[PDB]
């Protein structure tokens, strides 16, 4: 039965070394914070271009006004209306 | 009307609806299309008619079926 | 001085999503909305749409965003960048920078003539233009915090 | 891992217990004191299970009184303790050494060691190693002695040493101790030497934490104490009664950035410590 305990101790040694390696792999230094490179400038068009690059000529040919003029203004107004945020009071209090 | 795409002079999407929700990559092309004094334009591509309106430096593109 | 409750309410209100009615276009809420410092990048105030681990991760993300923003604020070359949206409200000039953090859209804007920053983080499906409009209209209502410096 | 305290009457066992454990395997359990007077030991008086249930036997010798008879009694105890169980670690504390010189202390420890070795040679015991610690209540010595005794009864010592060394190497930590909330018996540290002054700083930090928390109760212990030179002292409660106190140096960096990276690293370390059942 002690040989089974020896095998259990070997498995425990492997498990503890795996635990040490796992908790060693998540250590982040300040050099990793300063030079991470994760925070990169991204635009919608560049994100779409990267999506098409990972997934994978002048298509457009040059040839109502009231409806489009109404809908564009209404969409802009509905965008600007929900962005209006009213504070619940003063932000800075005096003495 | 099949969908709408709202983007400023930088071309960043403000809204993407309909087929235009999956047709973003043409925006970089559509920045090279001239407009008129009123801002209205009708450009045909991929068997679709795109109506462009530029107001306050924001171009809105509306997709309509050619047929 | 400062008031944490009113700033907390403001940051919670800036987590409100958009529900357009003329065009059926529902948008999710922002992942986080916070106000940080322009010197060390730590969290002054914060708010989440939906505990200690997420707070530490948000502090790390704020530090990373300020670390990326510090070099951008001190660089004058390639100033005509497509991701920069410098707006001037009430004769106060500022620069707004957008960034992609893997699957997250992070928009930061320095509060003009002050040592503070406002940061909005949303999911990858969130449009950048709506974020720019959101942060512009948020900075429009923050006139009381203008000219505030750390002691 | 229950440790048994043994010694002559009026040697100080109760006082040591009161000072340390009053102010399972790893927690400061209710230890067993055993007043052993000079007598003839009864052969196998149902004491085999008792000494088989003791992880490590601790003997207390008063340095003020004569101790040759005490060493003889200790050898008599070891004579059956090692026979019953060949895996018991044997510990001897030379207690009440506050009013002695350094040369006298070293000579007394050498004399005690030589006498114990000669008596064990006479009794024929071989392969036994008895450790000796100069302890006193009025200083840090008893805490360090119990720290070594407890460390001898944790089988995961080297893995905790590696975990703390990796945590220190990646957080600019000067010195990190894994204390227990009671008895101030530090369980693990790094490969750096245990400085006495830093140990006392961390222990009195534990005391300040617990007292200030107990002053305001009835509504996870965390502490950041920053000094004038930027050196910070950090406390975070680990699983069960364990807690982590780290002296971290800024090295001319941002205080809040260092605090954030230390918090993230220590939370990762606690998540790793959750997997191993080192608690309790
Ligand atoms: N000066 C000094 N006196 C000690 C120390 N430890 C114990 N004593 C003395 O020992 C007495 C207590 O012994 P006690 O614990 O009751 O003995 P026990 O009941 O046999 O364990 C006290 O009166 C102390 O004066 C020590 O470290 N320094």
């Amino acid at each position: 039965k002690e040989h089974e305990h020896e095998q259990k101790l070997l498995a425990r040694e492997q498990e503890l070394r795996d635990i040490v390696a796992n908790t060693n792999d998540k250590l982040i230094d300040i050099s990793m914070i300063n030079n991470s490179g994760i925070v990169i400038q991204g635009t919608d068009l560049q994100e779409a271009l990267d999506k098409r690059q990972q997934e994978e000529t002048n298509t457009f040919t040059l040839l109502s006004k009231e409806q489009l003029k109404k809908l564009h203004s209404n969409i802009l107004n509905e965008i600007f209306s929900q962005s209006q945020v009213n504070k619940p009071g003063p932000l800075t209090v005096p003495f | 009307i099949k969908g709408t795409i709202a983007f400023d002079t930088h071309g960043n999407v403000i809204e993407s609806t309909g087929v235009g929700s999956q047709r973003i990559e043409d925006i970089g092309d559509l920045s090279k299309v001239t407009l008129d004094a009123e801002g209205f334009a009708q450009v045909q591509g991929d068997s679709l008619l795109v109506h462009l309106y530029k107001r306050n430096d924001i171009t809105l593109a509306v997709y309509t079926s050619a047929q | 001085m400062l008031h944490s409750k009113n700033v907390k309410g403001f940051l919670e209100n800036t987590l409100k999503p958009y529900d357009l009615h003329s065009v059926d276009f529902k948008t999710s809420s922002l992942q986080s909305s916070m106000i940080i410092t322009a010197t060390n990048g730590g969290i002054l105030s914060y708010a989440t749409s939906n505990e200690i681990n997420s707070v530490n991760n948000l502090k790390m993300m704020s530090l990373l965003i300020k670390d990326k923003w510090s070099e951008d604020e001190n660089d004058t070359e390639e100033q005509h960048s497509n991701s920069c949206y410098p707006v001037e409200i009430d004769s106060f000039k500022t620069k707004i920078y957008t960034y992609e953090m893997e699957d997250l859209h992070t928009c930061v804007a320095q509060i003009p003539n002050s040592d503070l920053l406002l940061l909005f983080i949303a999911e990858g499906s969130f449009p950048y233009g709506l974020l720019v409009i959101k942060i512009e209209r948020a900075m429009r209502e923050l006139t009381d915090l203008f000219g505030y410096k750390l002691g | 891992a229950m440790v048994l305290l043994m010694g002559v009457r009026r040697c100080g066992k109760s006082s040591i217990c009161k000072v340390v454990f009053h102010n399972s395997t790893l927690i400061d359990l209710a230890v067993m004191e055993l007043p052993g007077q000079l007598n003839y030991f009864e052969p196998s008086y149902d004491s085999e299970r008792l000494f088989k249930s003791v992880g490590a036997l601790v003997y207390v010798i008063d340095s003020q009184d004569e101790y040759i008879n005490a060493i003889t009694n200790l050898a008599m105890i070891i004579e059956y303790a090692y026979k019953v169980n060949p895996s018991i670690n044997i510990e001897v504390l030379i207690h009440k050494v506050d009013g002695l010189s350094e040369d006298f202390k070293v000579d007394a420890q050498r004399d005690i060691m030589q006498r114990t070795g000669e008596e064990l040679l006479e009794l024929g015991l071989d392969g036994v190693q008895v450790s000796f610690y100069l302890t006193s209540i009025f200083d840090h010595s008893i805490y360090e002695a119990f720290s070594r005794i407890v460390q001898k009864l944790i089988p995961e010592l080297s893995f905790l040493e590696n975990m703390l060394d990796n945590l220190i190497q990646h957080s600019k930590i000067e010195k990190a101790f894994l204390f227990d909330v009671n008895s101030k018996i530090y369980v693990s540290t790094d490969s750096n030497p245990v400085d006495i002054q830093m140990y006392e700083v961390c222990s009195e930090f534990i005391d300040v934490t617990i007292d200030l928390f107990d002053l305001y109760k009835a509504p996870e212990l965390q502490n950041v104490s920053q000094l004038a030179n930027g050196v910070i002292i950090y406390l975070r409660q680990m699983i069960r009664g364990l807690a982590l106190v780290a002296i971290i140096r800024p090295n001319g960096t941002d205080m809040e950035s260092c605090l954030t990276v230390a918090d993230y690293n220590i939370d990762i370390f606690k998540k790793g410590l959750e997997d191993i059942w080192a608690n309790a």
